[PDB]
RNA sequence: AGAGUGUAGCUUAAAAGCACCCAACUUACACUUAGGAGAUUCAAUUGACGCUCUGA
RNA sequence: ACCUCGGAGCAGAACCCAACCUCCGAGCAGUACAUGCUAAGACUUCACCAGUCAAAGCGAACCUCAAUUGAUCCA
């Protein structure tokens, strides 16, 4: 959920360039 | 009347060998969007390495009963280059027979597409069918 | 409304800059061995090993079974070494690997089993089995000599067991064969 | 003047409608939805629609496990294999603890 | 483009079902499910009631 | 098990005959509990029992009683409370609660 | 002459995990398959055979 | 200018919400007919008419896309 702490922890295409 | 008929009309088990032998025992069923799946009660983990060759067999909760390796003396010492075809087919009759002395006798191997097309894949799982142990647990009796 | 995290995140000790440079992921299994041994690791939220019941697996337990002998490993090591190295000058060997036609004897390698980590085994099927949280109500041991019983029903054949056999009651209606090594010296005591 | 056409749509009544800590049974459907948004895990199958839904009666639990992406799909193996070594996707979970047994042994007769 | 026709089994008559076909094609001579026999019979197109 | 001195126990002894269940409720914690500075643990070895032809003899000529019987019984499937207008529901749903699949009769 | 040291290229590893090359597919890279060579420098926590730095 | 339906922001993190507010479209498709028969449990376009997932069994070798459409009577 965007408010818990586990917020972004999904986040994939940030860690690629292509 | 007779004091060792006490039987009580409700009768536990404390064994946890004991659902899965009855074909009662129910499969963690899901995941489906992911491969190894935890519909199972016994998996055939391998574990391939540059210089050994692993192959361990695992439960639904997380825990091996028997595992066969290279690294043990036992079975480094009656061949050689534990990397060839000739090891891991040793790995694999060595581990069907602690498993028949074992008791169990039932697994499921999902291995990988690229890993089941080779020829020490095959060779395993042949040596372990002629072993007395057969691949592909049946089904579950009210699933 | 924004709560910090309460723990390190999985994806943060990696820059976000230079990934160029980074060696990618070349195949399948090494992400697979990565994410199965990342699984494992204690983490600070919601995982699977938590709800479905693991019987608390962080606690240790008492040992009450005998010590392991005193056994020099250097010297078992290269013992083991001069061995190896011996049996690899072999020619025969050598052919048998690259014909794909080596087999191996089963009850010498039963027998070197039996003798090396054959106790490890027996221990970690017990306490599979759940004998140890029912016997000594979570007290484990480690039985350092071995056991040999065989039981005798027709006139050539035997039924043994093992470390989970399955052994019929018409089968065992007698007595077996208890087999164990021992010395002048010491009493034992059989418990059924 | 009035060039677009066809924007009169209406709601799906996509959302959860079991949250976690209700007694679901065998068969409530867990949450409808488009696209994989929350993968299922223990005891959650799938149908068609990507739609999730309970198999045995307990607990609905929502945790973040790891995901392993299937070998034959070329996709989610690329998408994996254009990955740093050592990146992980994380997605959440549902599972459903089983919480009453299935089935015991009773006393019948007595011969 | 596409035609709807009809295939009558060979042994068991009197289940027949619709299935798709191209028009510029031949027949059908497929495997279809007969409930009458449990088994697996032969099937052919024969009177078609629809050009869609 | 492996004890030091030798040592010699009563109270847990068994009769000749010993064919009453009674008497071998036996417990291992406890027997490990009396000898502990004594008996060290070293051998261990189990199987895997099922039944056979051989308990039906066993129960009658080794412990003079009954064999009992059990079934490995499942719980009743659930059902939601029945309503009385029952919106979009098939026809056997009246069935999914009904006691006896016969035909009952009330005061005719 | 003094100091830092001590498991193959790496280890808050104790004889393992990462690395390398060859043979098959590929314009080529690469996965995979089939194989190979690799180490606790010596005598019982001690002293000395190898490297580096500070000097002359 | 439009007459049916779907998607993107308005409606931002369960759900619903309109405009003659600004844009993509759809009246279909590339391949096998077990695209067989029964049967617990749910969602439901804010009512109804409608639509969709599925435990298990007999039977069989071991299904992809977003809208993608037509009821009463009668022939
Ligand atoms: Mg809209
Ligand atoms: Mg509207
Ligand atoms: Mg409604
Ligand atoms: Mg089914």
């Amino acid at each position: 959920y965007k408010t818990k702490p586990t917020h972004g922890i999904g986040k994939y295409k940030h860690l690629i360039k292509a | 009347p007779v004091e060792n008929e006490a039987v009580a009309p409700e009768f536990t088990n404390r064994n946890p060998r004991n659902l899965e032998l009855l074909s009662v025992a129910r499969k963690e069923r899901g995941w489906r969007t992911v491969f190894p799946s935890r519909e199972f009660w016994h998996r055939l983990r391998v574990i391939r390495t540059q210089h050994h060759v692993e192959a361990l067999v695992e439960h639904q909760n997380g825990k091996v009963v028997v595992s066969a390796s290279t690294r043990e003396w036992a079975i480094k010492k009656h061949l050689y280059s534990t990397r060839n075809v000739v090891a891991c087919e040793s790995i694999g009759r060595v581990l069907a027979q602690r498993c028949l002395e074992a008791g169990i006798n039932f697994m499921v191997y999902q291995p990988t597409p690229w890993e089941a097309a080779s020829d020490s894949m095959k060779r395993l799982q042949s040596a372990m069918t002629e072993g007395g142990v057969v691949l592909r647990e049946p089904q579950r009796i009210y699933e | 409304r924004r709560t910090p995290p309460l723990g390190p995140m999985p994806n943060s000790d990696i820059d976000l800059s230079n990934l160029e440079r980074l060696e990618k992921y070349r195949s399948f299994d090494r992400y697979r061995r990565r994410a199965e041994q990342e699984a494992q690791a204690p983490h600070w939220w919601r995982t699977y090993r938590e709800y479905f019941g693991e019987k608390t697996d962080p606690k240790e337990k008492i040992d009450i079974g005998l010590p392991p002998p005193k056994v020099s490993r250097t010297q078992q090591l290269l013992e083991r070494k001069q061995a190896i190295q011996e049996l690899r000058a072999n020619v025969e060997e050598e052919r048998a690997a690259r014909l794909r036609t080596a087999s191996v004897p089963l009850d010498a390698v039963r027998a070197e089993w039996e003798r090396t980590c054959g106790p490890y085994h027996k221990q970690r099927l017990a306490e599979y089995y759940g004998l140890y949280r029912d016997l000594f109500h979570g007290a484990t041991f480690v039985p350092r000599v071995p056991l040999h019983v065989a039981y005798a029903v027709g006139e050539d054949d035997l039924m043994p067991v093992y470390c989970g056999n399955e052994v019929t009651p018409t089968e065992a209606a007698q007595a077996p064969e208890v087999t164990y090594e021992a010395e002048e010296g010491s009493l034992w005591t059989l418990l059924l | 003047s009035s060039k677009n056409l066809g924007g009169k749509s209406s709601g799906r009544r996509q959302g959860i409608k079991k949250m976690e800590g209700h007694y679901v049974h065998a068969g409530n459907i867990i949450a409808t939805q488009r696209h994989f948004r929350w993968h299922p895990g223990a005891h959650v199958g799938v149908g068609k629609n990507k739609c999730l839904y309970a198999l045995e009666e307990g607990i609905v639990r929502y945790t973040k496990e790891v995901y392993v992406p299937h070998p034959r799909n070329t996709e989610a193996v690329d998408l994996i294999t254009r990955l740093p070594k050592g990146a992980v996707l994380y997605k959440t979970f549902v599972h459903v603890v089983p919480a009453k047994p299935e089935g015991t042994f009773k006393l019948v007769a007595m011969l | 483009k596409n035609i709807l026709v009809r295939m009558v089994s060979e042994a068991g008559t009197g289940f027949c079902f619709n299935t798709k076909r191209n028009r510029l094609r031949e027949k059908l001579t497929l495997l279809h499910y007969d409930p009458v026999v449990k088994q697996r019979v032969l099937f052919v197109e024969k009177k078609k009631i629809r050009s869609l | 098990f492996k004890q030091d001195q030798p040592i010699d126990f009563s109270e847990d002894a068994r009769p000749s005959p010993c064919y009453q269940l009674a008497q071998r409720t036996f417990r291992t914690f406890d027997f490990y509990k009396k000898h502990q500075e004594t008996m060290t643990p070293a051998g261990l070895s189990f199987f895997q029992c099922r039944w056979d032809d051989s308990v039906t003899y066993i129960f009658h000529q080794l412990l003079d009683m009954r064999e009992p019987v059990f079934e490995f019984v499942r719980p009743p499937p659930y059902h939601p409370k029945q309503k009385r207008f029952p919106h979009r529901q098939p026809l056997r749903y009246l069935d999914r609660y009904r006691d006896s699949h016969e035909p009952t009769y009330g005061i005719y």
